């Protein structure tokens, strides 16, 4: 089995910049390597084969190089259509094996999230479950920490979150976290808080409400 | 049923042309397909040479298939082996 | 001209079997090997195996030898990947591809396989009302929680498509119940909340559900 080590796993770049992705094979693969582009987990598209032969229709800004165990894909003058994921694959021996992939995202200035908190609606409380939602809006980079607190006690294991892909306008992320508890338990506590940590913030920001408060 | 060990070797460049030999060995039963592909597709048998399927003195068999290829076009070729409903593929080394 | 068209999304129960297809066109089907590949977000791309559609002879990744069965019907230009004894580990996107001279090309569009015991259920839609704790400067955030549905996907729009700027509809999370939940939010001016009506339009086609939930400030505000 050939193991393919692809680095880096993620990459932040701007339009016009040059980026390089490397794939290192665990044994000699004799230049039987191809590079593929993938956007949003859709059909992979062939860029380069035999390590350096550019495929038909592929822009000349894409450049494959390598031999033996060391291979790279270079994208000179990165264009808006190049943001997405890339992976290498070897065809020297079966089973065919793949690099772990490189996500190429749009670089921009650090932007702190604006934090919003939503109590459970009166409509939901009729169902016997309570969902408290925390929104972290329009931030960069992607790395952020949400910490829920109920009566100043840190919560763990009772929340789930999701992040949008980079926005088309401003290249930021947004994040939604949902704290779930029973209606019965929701009505036993008062203070519900969402503590957000992010490098754009001067210090961690807490957004909270008191149950029953306007 | 014993699966074949498949191995591809290449000769020195004669007049800018390499001879590639795909060998299957240590297999049973005797029925085997072994053929060269170019760009993923089987070549004509008239562009290839086959050895007989001969015993190796251990209850198993061995054979080979060869074809000539122009220098600089080696990565387009793949040996295809089929035996007992299994297949395997093997590109040209170096 | 060359095209590998796969079958659609699959929602299947654990312990059962399923067969997904890959229909080839624009070339001589029996001349090229068909390849199968599994993709999950967590653990990357994995090669399952190859088949020669001319003879039906297979080359499996040892990891899928008990799990996967590759077949081909050359009369209909179709290759098949069958799974036995389905588990949650099989939930993935599956691609077919074509073997060229020692590389893959002509990848299919992909087919999503979701293994679950859940039945089809429409979402409950709850308003995420604007308040003092969802204001930032002159901006107010509001939204809709689309909770406890199966299967994916749900679409959300705002004011029947008239409101799009500042809208963020998040990817769904799978709850321990086996049902999905997602939120859709929008940021608007705080001063518009007295005059402008805000309605999220939730469509869940699988369960034949369409919900229009007005989202407004709390009665005390
Ligand atoms: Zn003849």
């Amino acid at each position: 089995d050939i193991q393919m080590t692809q680095s880096p796993a993620s990459l932040s770049a701007s339009v016009g910049e040059t980026v390089t992705i490397t794939c290192r094979a665990s044994g000699n693969i004799h230049s039987y390597l191809a590079w593929y582009q993938q956007k949003q987990g859709k059909s992979p598209q062939l860029l380069v084969y035999y390590a350096e032969t550019l495929a038909d229709g592929v822009p000349s800004r894409f450049s494959g190089r390598g031999s033996g165990t060391q291979y790279s894909l270079k994208i000179n003058s990165l264009q808006p259509e190049d943001f997405g994921s890339y992976f290498c694959q070897q065809f020297w021996t079966t089973p065919y094996t793949f690099g772990g992939g490189t996500k190429v995202e749009i670089k921009r200035t650090v932007a702190a999230p604006s934090v919003f908190i939503f109590p459970p609606s009166d409509e939901q409380l009729k169902s016997g479950t309570a969902s408290v939602v925390c929104l972290l809006n329009n931030f960069y980079p992607r790395e952020a920490k949400v910490q829920w607190k109920v009566d100043n006690a840190l919560q763990s294991g009772n929340s789930q979150e999701s992040v949008t892909e980079q926005d088309s306008k401003d290249s930021t992320y947004s994040l939604s976290s949902t704290l779930t508890l029973s209606k019965a338990d929701y009505e036993k506590h008062k203070v519900y808080a969402c503590e957000v940590t992010h490098q754009g913030l001067s210090s961690p920001v807490t957004k909270s409400f008191n149950r029953g408060e306007c | 049923t014993v699966p074949p060990m498949v191995n591809v070797t290449r000769s020195e460049a004669s007049e800018g042309n390499i001879t590639v030999t795909c060998r299957a060995s240590s297999f049973y039963p005797r029925n085997i397909i072994l053929t060269w592909r170019q760009d993923g597709v089987s070549l004509s048998h008239d562009t290839q040479q086959w050895g007989d399927v001969l015993p190796d003195g251990n209850g198993t068999y061995q054979t080979w298939v060869a074809t000539r290829i122009c220098r600089g076009e080696e990565q387009r070729f793949t040996c295809y082996m089929e035996h007992s409903g299994n297949h395997s593929t093997h590109p040209v080394p170096s | 001209q060359v095209q590998l068209q796969q079958s659609g999304a699959e929602l299947v129960r654990p312990g059962t079997s399923v067969k997904v297809s890959c229909k080839a066109s624009g070339y001589a089907f029996t001349n090229y090997l068909i390849e199968w590949v599994k993709q999950r977000p967590g653990q990357g791309l994995e090669w399952i195996g190859a088949i020669n559609p001319g003879s039906g002879a297979t080359n499996y990744n040892e990891k899928f030898k008990d799990k996967a069965r590759l077949t081909a019907d050359k009369s209909s230009n179709t290759a098949y990947l069958q799974f036995s004894s389905l588990t949650s580990d099989d939930s993935a996107v599956y691609f077919c591809a074509r073997f060229l001279g020692n590389y893959f090309d002509n990848w299919g569009q992909g087919a999503t396989l979701t293994v679950s015991s859940a039945s089809t259920k429409g979402p409950s839609v709850f308003p995420l009302a604007p308040s003092s704790k969802s204001t930032s400067g002159g901006t107010a955030a509001l939204g809709c929680l689309v909770k406890d549905y199966f299967p994916e996907p749900v679409t959300v729009s705002w004011n029947s498509g008239a409101l799009t700027s500042g809208v963020h509809t998040f990817p769904a999370v799978l709850q321990s119940s086996g049902l999905y939940s997602l939120s859709s939010v929008v940021t608007v001016p705080s001063s518009s909340l007295g005059t402008q009506t805000y309605i999220c339009n939730v469509n869940h086609k699988p369960s034949n559900t369409k919900v229009d939930k007005k989202v407004e400030p709390k009665s005390c505000d």
